[PDB]
């Protein structure tokens, strides 16, 4: 239920 | 945390939240002692009993945060990990004697209003703080109820406990890289760590200076806010010259 | 750092967080 992070940080 | 409260914005600006990458979720707490180190227990890395060794590439840290689940847009910062040190002695067979780790960032993180670091004690802070009766506070997203999950940062003020008090409460062997901290059944009050807390910090204020220092790390507890128990939590100064020579050789 | 320990958002400005002050009052000593 967390929210998407960035794509950068993974 | 159970018992606790919300936090101020900008209350515990050294909070960071250690997070798994896949799947992504709340491993453990920590803290940010300058722009490129974070602190939190080794057993948030190392546990052989659950099959946990985490390495560098399967983490993040996210600092900066209020929210438990929002990506906080224009105020968290997410850093990737250069190197996880964990403290050669650590014990995980046992009782999580020597419970800390370091972990360097591959990138220093900016300060801002959100973003600031914790002190670490020295000897002489460590002397005139950790006394019984003495009250720090604990920070983290953890669980609300030992058996559910706080929308932001969660905040508890907690007394240390007399060290024969803290053995008297388990049969577990407690070390003096531990103390405990906690109310007692007849003092009313309750508050307790609870599963996701552990790794962050134990803060006071100093009187003498009024500077926050990290004297504890959140370590275990035997369930959470348990009548007669007592969280227990690393002595950061007693394990500082390690931490001293791992910033100082890498 | 030179810098630890103080918050932005209170020490650097003079403010006080809700629960900070049951903190000094068990610090008994001094
Ligand atoms: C943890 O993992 C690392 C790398 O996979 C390995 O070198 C180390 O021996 C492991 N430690 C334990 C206690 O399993
Ligand atoms: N080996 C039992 C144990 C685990 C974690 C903390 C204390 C004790
Ligand atoms: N069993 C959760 C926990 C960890 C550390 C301190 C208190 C409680
Ligand atoms: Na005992
Ligand atoms: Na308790």
């Amino acid at each position: 239920d967390f929210e998407e992070i960035p794509e950068e940080y993974l | 945390i159970v018992e606790g409260s919300d936090a101020e914005i900008g209350m515990s600006p050294w909070q960071v939240m250690l997070f798994r990458k896949s799947p992504q979720e709340l491993l453990c707490g920590a803290s940010l002692i300058s722009d490129r180190w974070v602190l939190t227990a080794a057993h948030c890395l190392l546990y052989p009993p659950w099959d946990k060794n985490f390495t560098e590439n399967d983490l993040l840290v996210r600092i900066g945060k209020h929210s438990r689940t929002r990506y906080e847009r224009n105020i968290e910062k997410i850093s990737m990990l250069e190197k996880i040190y964990i403290h050669p002695r650590y014990n995980w067979r046992e009782n999580l004697d020597r419970d800390i780790a370091l972990m360097k960032l591959k990138k220093p993180v900016a300060f801002s209003d959100y973003i600031h670091p914790v002190c670490l004690p020295d000897r002489e802070t460590a002397a005139s703080l950790l006394q019984a009766g003495y009250k720090g506070r604990v920070t983290g997203w953890g669980n609300l109820k030992e058996t559910g999950q706080p929308s932001v940062l969660q905040v508890v003020n907690l007394p240390i406990v007399e060290r024969p008090v803290c053995k008297d409460s388990t049969r577990i062997r407690i070390t003096d890289n531990m103390f405990c901290a906690g109310y007692k059944p007849d003092e009313g009050k309750r508050g307790d760590a609870c599963e996701g807390d552990s790794g962050g910090p134990f803060v006071m204020k100093s009187p003498f200076n009024n500077r926050w220092y990290q004297m504890g790390i959140v370590s275990w507890g035997e369930g959470c806010d348990r009548d007669g128990k007592y969280g227990f939590y690393t002595h950061v100064f007693r394990l500082k010259k390690w931490i001293q020579k791992v910033i100082d050789q890498f | 750092e030179a810098d630890c320990g103080l918050r932005p958002l209170f020490e650097k400005k003079s403010l006080e967080d809700k629960t900070e002050r049951e903190l000094l009052e068990s610090y008994i000593d001094g």
